[PDB]
């Protein structure tokens, strides 16, 4: 098969500036008829791929003029001028010269912005859950930048490390921030044997509650 | 809209599954239907294509025998049968087709997430999360379901700007997902806010209204 290589896993860009994404093929994609059979797609998280450029330089329908494409027979470039927050996602090249069609590994576009501390909110178990014999305490660390962040839990003053599961969102398409959710799960009996629960975010911001304080 | 695919299929290892892709409109017999694989968090891989009017097929050698493409022109539906399934076959499978006249338009189905496992389907338990007893943040915990995915909304789609729905996490062979929504302090509890969760795999839909916590 024709091998498609995208050597950069990701590329950073400041909003308002231009960025170039590269791709190369193992064989020339220029056909005897004068056309070069290279395509570019964008895929946003949780969405199907969307066509951006066809036959190396033609702009697909519904795509803004900020996108353009160029290249030789084996080296191609997707250019995005005046980058917007909504442009976040993974960009893929594909060859349509011969079967089987093949895709490059994709390059993730990462937007830069000013540092932002997280907005933190903690949530005691719902009483409906306690009936199941389990108890999950949830803490949201929302809209922060950069992406790396740490979370620490404490029960009755002591750090607790076991029973914690974390999940992170992809970069926000409106404000270019990141978010994270951390969940500490204990048995109902253990939850009831303690009273102070604390969520600490170090990017330290602390949020806490006492179980019987209602 | 243009290509309709089911959200999920739960299949046992070693068994087979037939995936459907129903196309709208009149030109089903004149456009190639393509199939693409995408493992969770990974890249895209082209499986093969079929021309509905003639049944002619082009298969990527890597999928020979694993995938069989067919069509029913009488109901404008394309099918992909995947055989002798293994864990490496768990992935999202898309169908796609070019526009009859224009080369600059490609339509894609939403993708079907195939999960290969011996486990049974389990519906989620959905819990409303009100604040501890400016703005206010509320949450919704969707716990202990199998397989993925679930579709969660707030006020049936009327609240969306301040929402963060997180990737699900697998633990003890069941999935759990959480979502937060942040609004102005005068918005709630003054006005009703409800978490809506659908889990098609178990044919379930539940709505949970968020209520201020009480002395209970």
């Amino acid at each position: 098969e024709i091998v498609m290589t995208q050597a950069a896993p990701s590329v950073p860009v400041t909003p308002g500036e231009s960025v170039s994404i590269s791709c190369r093929s193992s064989k020339s994609l220029l056909h005897s008829n004068g056309n070069t059979y290279l395509y570019w797609f964008l895929q946003r998280p949780g969405q199907s791929p969307q066509l951006l450029i066809y036959r190396m330089s033609n702009l697909a329908s519904g795509v803004p003029d900020r996108f353009s494409g160029s290249g030789s027979g084996t080296a191609f470039t997707l250019r995005i001028s005046r980058v917007e927050a909504e442009d976040v996602g993974v960009y893929y090249c594909l060859q349509h010269l011969e079967y089987p069609f093949t895709f490059g590994a994709g390059t993730k576009l990462e937007l830069k912005r000013a540092d932002a501390a997280p907005t933190v909110s903690i949530f005691p178990p719902s009483s409906e859950q306690l009936t199941s014999g389990g108890a999950s305490v949830v803490c949201f660390l929302n809209n922060f930048y950069p992406k790396d962040i740490n979370v620490k839990w404490k029960i009755d003053g002591s750090e607790r490390q076991n029973g914690v599961l974390n999940s992170w969102t992809d970069q926000d398409s409106k404000d270019s921030t990141y978010s994270m959710s951390s969940t500490l799960t204990l048995t109902k009996d253990e939850y009831e044997r303690h009273n102070s629960y604390t969520c600490e975010a170090t990017h330290p911001i602390v949020k806490s509650f006492n179980r019987n304080e209602c | 809209v243009q290509l309709q695919q089911p959200g999920a299929e739960l299949v046992k290892p070693g068994a087979s599954v037939k995936l459907s892709c129903k196309a709208s409109g009149y030109t089903f017999t004149s456009n190639w239907i393509n199939w693409v694989k995408q493992r969770p968090g990974q890249g895209l891989e082209w499986i093969g294509n079929i021309y509905p009017g003639s049944g002619y097929t082009n298969y990527n050698e890597r999928f020979k025998s694993k995938a069989t493409l067919t069509v029913d022109t009488s109901s404008s539906t394309a099918y992909m049968q995947l055989s002798s399934l293994t864990s490496d076959d768990s992935a999202v499978y898309y169908c796609a087709r070019k526009h009859y006249f224009y080369d600059g338009v490609v339509y894609w189905g939403q993708g079907t997430l195939v999960t290969v496992s011996a486990a049974k389907t389990t519906a989620p338990s959905v819990y409303p999360l009100a604040p501890v007893c400016s703005s206010v943040t509320l949450g919704c915990l969707v716990k202990g379901y199998f397989p993925e995915p679930v579709t969660l909304t707030w006020n049936s789609g009327s609240l969306s700007s301040g929402v963060h729905t997180f990737p699900a996490v697998l633990q003890s062979d069941l999935y759990t997902l959480s979502s937060s929504v942040t609004v102005t302090s005068s918005t709630w509890p003054s006005q009703s806010i409800t978490c809506n969760v659908a889990h098609p795999a178990s044919s379930t839909k539940v709505d949970k209204k968020i209520e201020p916590r009480g002395p209970t």
